């Protein structure tokens, strides 16, 4: 139901912003201004030819429009009861490594989306991160407030579906599986057996501002014997 | 290998030493004082303290709740114990309680609790380690989540705490370990030992028990009073095996919705089975399943069945065991005592004066009481008492203790409470205002135990005494030479003589001596018991004493049947023979396998119906003989304990003034005696008072009280009335009719 | 700080009195039928007599239930006590009779209930106060509204008294009176001080006993004679201790249709 407004207004500001900008992208994207076709992300067309407008724009392209924005809606909604399990789930007291996981985890999905010539970027990796985090959930039965009959073993096909039913193009998803996959290489199988060189680099940046960090025992008190 | 090392209950008191038998400690290498690293499961590791006590056996090592807890454990399980004395100084601690703890208190735990439990401690810590400290009234929990060094260090003055920040709450599993255990039962030591003896293999080891093919047991029902901790004892046994007890409650099971009730009831027992080994515990039995023609309507009839079908079809399948409350087994519908259903039954009896104490003991734990208490006799008085009216006088007590304190002018919220509950004391003048705010439970209900008479408290015809023991203790005690020589050994025996000559006295005695319980039955009773409810009375009483086997059966007013069958009355003569029939035929029912004895008193044998006297029924008799005498002084000697003995005469020559008088008589004297003394001594007080209030300041020196001197005189105004009880022609009568006998 | 004092129940039942030990008389200096001011909860103010009680103890106040609501406060809480000398003699009193207590009377409200009860009474009355006078055979309240000096002053015989107009509209935190109170039940005492001694401290202290952690009792019976007053007990306990009383009688339950019952 309409809990979503406490759950936003509980998060401090970085946090907030952060949110606020990640799933906000579309509905800022449909100013009106500029249309959602300039940003089919085709990354043979900038590599090759000039393609000014997608610097980096094409690497956040959703299409949303006048028949969709009501499906549009629910979207959001799903990311609702994503984030706070997703958040809550896996990494939660890590706000740095949040940040730094999140930027190497997009270097590899722009890359391997470099790779190929696709156009949806974010529903893939909210898709990715969705199974690489419910590959450590899996086995629960979780039903919301209306419902009574929810079955077991159907709810990533009944998804696909309907992600296929309006659009197109579905393999793509396939790609931001695959991040999911290295990402889970990356906590269960990577940093112990390989010993190669490593691809991703830990700017400065994050360390710079360090969320909320904090390790102080408060004060003390004096014991003696 | 000198690395595990089964667990057992601890006997010391500290939380950071176990108890080690020398041969360990020398195999080990470990001294006193020395740290160890107990090595459990689930990654735990916890810092212990060695101790020198050889009681405890070299395979078991004694530890107790708190430790089991920090080990994340259960007993019986085991555990790598090896030399560790590398533990270092800490600097710093910060630990956070539980979150349990601040319920109305937001006090400084500080100097409350730390300074109380550390002061000179030296205790080991290390980190995510969990303990509890005893305040006023709550046993408040504490977990250190970061120590410096990590994780090992030691309580030292060279340590700062950080105890600042909400409390935390308790670590999941642990939520179930604020309470409930083995130690929270008192007085229950035979049943609680064969409710483990016949649960702990099924339940520590179901695999095992599954693969060599032996059936469980299925069926456990346990009857008693309300409140005598029943559901207590079922939580407890569940929590400590390690279980999924999923309590069931009775009337709620009825009234839900029309007949809806065997869906939950179903869904119940399978998610049970789908639960792994568990406990499914029912009460109050009777509100569901109650004789059938008690039922009235249909649905109950239904309701009833369906329960029969679904715990007759659990045979096998998965180690889950149903347990039973009731109060009375006969409400209970007998269709529910088949084998396969419920087989095996457990009385929960009144605790004694002991377990009385050792309930209390329990119950006054937290809070520190005055430097008085003394709970003998108020346990003594208290008998008719269940756990649950001792906890309630308690609490009252407690309740009587604080506003004797007084609302002391505050508005007391969170202002005055740590002052207050570091600074309690209970008086006894609480437990006396208790005792008068107390309305026991049990009342009219018989007990059996084992009374306190001894020999010599009697004082008199040792040759009956001798003969008694002979017939009773030598048969249990030398089977040997019954079998070999190949004799059944009576059961019954007979007393008769005189009235007042403390038959039962002799009876309690033998029974005390036997060390086995006794049952006593009044006349009175079984006359009321002779008009409609007679039957279910004596098999409820004769079953009630052979699982109490060994004891001893006693009567009472054996001659009344007779006395009503012949006289004026006429009425319950049918009622009194089908009683004397039922109780002849039970008697014959009995085997020799049960070591139960049978003793009935009479004083006018001669009525008595001859059918009880007869082969295998009440053969053996002895005649009481009047005391004369010798018997009359060591009776005498032996009921004149008394505070005020002054300094007494010669008792020959009193019992020589009393001849041909029973002990009765002596008694009653005696008695008179102590009444006039009393009688005496208040006078005197009322008299030295009145010259006190007459002439004020008369007597400024202080004199004690008059002295408790039951002089001649006293004596003399009191066999004045010196009673013949006894008739003499019916002692001519008696003796006839014994030689009659005697032939 | 022998100046706040915690109230409690009184014995006189007059509307003016205030019960203080002679020792208290002898700490504050005060005379008799002077004017003390009365603070307490929900920043009501009230003016009341002293009146000379050797039974209350040195911190104990006995007060009345009229001005005990005066104040909006129960027994059992704390007052302040001041004393207030400068109070000078009343010019003109309006009252204002409340809308459900002068129903039925027709009458001239000054020579049978206003003469009799301000005669000779001097009572200190502020704005906002309700007053309660037996009459006939019926108590009536009445609300002073206005008053010369405002809102405190003394009823004083050269006072003009105003009592015509359209019925003031009920309050809400009034705490209406003309219901069941302690005295208001005879021939129990013993029954009645077993029940108040072990009901009143955990209603009063919720969290204190809580605090102790002792269970409290969950289950009362009463049992008697119909008629005796058992509603009337609970019903005075409820309005006297304050608390949330909920009335429910089995014929009611038994005249539904089952389930919902
Ligand atoms: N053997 C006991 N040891 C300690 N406390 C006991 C014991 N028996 C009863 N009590 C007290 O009574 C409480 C439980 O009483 P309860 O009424 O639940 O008894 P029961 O036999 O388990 O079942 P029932 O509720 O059907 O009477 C305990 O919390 C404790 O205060
Ligand atoms: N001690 C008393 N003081 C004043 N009035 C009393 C007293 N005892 C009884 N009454 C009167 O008797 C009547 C009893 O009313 P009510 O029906 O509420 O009492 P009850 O005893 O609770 O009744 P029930 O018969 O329903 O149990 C009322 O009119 C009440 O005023
Ligand atoms: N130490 C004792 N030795 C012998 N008899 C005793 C002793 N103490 C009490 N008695 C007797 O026990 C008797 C109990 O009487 P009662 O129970 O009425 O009948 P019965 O004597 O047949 O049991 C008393 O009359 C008293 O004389």
């Amino acid at each position: 139901m309409s809990d979503i407004g406490d759950w936003f207004r509980s998060i401090p500001a970085i946090t907030r912003y952060w949110f606020a900008a990640t799933v906000a992208v579309p509905l800022v994207g449909k100013l009106g201004l500029i249309s959602p076709a300039y940003l089919f992300l085709w990354p043979e067309a900038f590599l090759y030819r000039f393609q000014i407008w997608r610097p980096i724009t094409a690497t956040f392209y959703f299409p949303v429009g006048p028949g969709t924005g009501f499906l549009y809606l629910v979207n959001l909604y799903f990311l609702y009861q994503y984030s706070t399990r997703l958040e809550t789930g896996a990494f939660d007291g890590r706000p740095a490594d949040y940040l730094f996981m999140l930027l190497f985890n997009w270097i590899c999905i722009v890359i391997t989306g470099l790779a190929m010539d696709m156009q949806l970027l974010m529903i893939p990796l909210i898709m990715s991160v969705l199974y690489v985090w419910a590959q450590l959930n899996r086995d629960m039965i979780v039903s919301f407030w209306f419902g009574t009959r929810f079955k077991a073993c159907y709810l990533p096909w009944v998804i696909l579906g309907f992600n296929y039913i309006i659009g197109g193009s579905v393999i793509n998803e396939l790609i931001g599986n695959l991040v999911g996959h290295l990402y889970f290489f990356l906590m269960f199988r990577y940093p112990m057996d390989l010993g190669g060189r490593n691809f991703l680099s830990t700017p400065q940046f994050l360390y710079r501002w360090l969320p909320s960090r904090r390790h102080n025992w408060g004060q003390g008190f004096r014991l003696g014997d | 290998r000198p690395n595990r090392l089964i667990v057992d209950e601890a006997i010391n008191e500290d939380n950071s030493v176990v108890s080690l038998s020398q041969p360990k400690m020398d195999e080990l290498q470990l001294f006193r004082g020395d740290t160890v690293l107990l090595k459990g499961k689930k990654r735990r590791e916890a810092v212990c303290i060695v101790l020198s006590d050889d009681t405890c056996s070299d395979e078991k090592i004694r530890m107790n709740r708190v430790v089991r807890n920090n080990l994340r454990v259960r007993l019986g399980d085991v555990i790598s114990i090896q030399p560790c004395p590398d533990v270092k100084y800490g600097k710093r601690i910060h630990v956070l309680p539980i979150d349990d703890t601040v319920e109305g208190i937001t006090g400084n735990l500080f100097e409350v609790y730390l300074k109380p439990y550390f002061l000179e401690a030296y205790r080991p810590i290390r980190k995510g380690d969990i303990f509890l400290v005893r305040g006023g009234m709550r046993a408040v929990e504490f977990k250190v989540v970061e120590t410096d060094p990590s994780p090992y260090c030691i309580v030292a003055p060279d340590t700062v705490i950080h105890c600042e920040g909400e409390p935390i709450k308790r670590e999941d599993e642990e939520e179930s370990l604020n309470e409930v255990g083995y130690d929270d039962i008192g007085g229950c030591r035979k049943q609680l030992a064969q409710i483990k003896e016949m649960v702990e293999l099924p339940l520590r080891h179901p695999a095992l028990f599954k693969a060599i093919g032996v059936k469980p047991p299925r069926g456990i029902l346990l009857y008693g009073p309300p409140g005598t901790g029943k559901t207590l004892i079922a939580r407890a046994v569940a929590n400590e095996t390690g279980a999924f007890f999923f309590l069931i409650n009775g009337p709620e099971i009825m009234s839900k919705l029309a007949g809806e009730s065997e869906s939950n009831l179903r869904k119940a027992f399978e998610e049970a089975e789908k639960n792994a080994p568990a406990i499914i515990f029912i009460d109050e039995l009777d509100a569901i399943a109650p004789k059938r023609e008690k039922t009235h309507g249909e649905v109950e009839r239904r309701i009833v069945s369906q329960l029969l079908t679904l715990m007759d079809g659990l045979k096998q399948r998965a180690h889950v065991i149903v347990m039973a409350a009731t109060n009375r087994p006969n409400s209970i519908d007998p269709a529910l005592r088949r084998f396969g259903r419920f087989d095996r039954e457990v009385d929960i009896g009144i605790p004694d004066a002991t377990g009385r104490l050792e309930i209390l003991q329990i119950h006054t734990k937290n809070m520190k009481l005055a430097d008085d208490v003394d709970l003998e006799q108020v346990a003594n008085e208290t008998h008719g008492h269940v756990g649950a009216d001792l906890a309630a006088l308690c609490s009252e007590a407690a309740l009587q203790a604080i506003r004797k304190k007084m609302d002391l002018i505050d508005l007391e919220d969170e202002t005055i409470d740590a002052e207050v509950m570091n600074s309690l004391a209970v008086t006894m003048d609480d437990f006396r205002w208790a005792l008068s705010q107390s309305n026991p439970s049990a009342l009219r209900e018989t007990v059996v135990e084992v009374p306190q008479v001894t020999w010599e408290d009697i004082g008199g015809l040792e040759d009956v005494k001798r003969e008694l023991q002979e017939l009773v203790q030598y048969p249990v005690e030398h089977p040997d030479k019954f079998l070999k020589f190949g004799m059944t050994p009576s059961k019954g025996v007979l007393f008769y003589g005189p009235p007042g000559c403390g038959k039962t006295l002799l009876a309690k005695a033998i029974a005390n001596e036997c060390q086995a319980n006794f049952i006593s039955i009044k006349g009175p009773e079984l006359l009321t018991m002779w008009f409609g409810e007679s039957e279910a009375n004596v098999r409820e009483i004769f079953d009630k004493a052979r699982q109490a086997a060994p004891c001893v059966l006693f009567f009472d007013e054996l001659d009344s049947i007779a006395k009503a069958r012949g006289g004026n009355i006429g009425d319950g003569g049918g009622a009194a023979d089908r009683v004397i029939n039922q109780i002849l035929t039970e008697m014959d029912g009995m085997s020799t396998k049960k070591n139960v004895f049978i003793i009935g008193a009479t004083n006018r044998p001669d009525i008595i119906d001859p059918a009880i006297l007869r082969p295998g029924r009440l053969d053996q008799l002895i005649y009481i003989p009047l005391p004369d005498e010798k018997s009359r002084v060591a009776i005498l000697k032996a009921n004149l304990r008394k505070s005020p003995v002054a300094k007494d005469v010669d008792l020959e020559f009193l019992a020589k003034m009393t001849n041909g008088f029973s002990g009765a008589d002596l008694t009653e004297i005696c008695q008179r005696a102590c009444k006039l003394a009393i009688r005496e001594s208040i006078e005197s007080e009322i008299r030295r008072e009145r010259e006190r209030q007459t002439n004020p300041s008369a007597m400024e020196v202080e004199e004690d009280d008059p002295v408790p001197e039951i002089r001649r005189d006293h004596f003399e105004e009191a066999m004045r009335f010196a009673r013949r009880s006894v008739s003499d022609n019916d002692i001519r009568k008696y003796e006839m009719f014994a030689q009659t006998l005697q032939q």
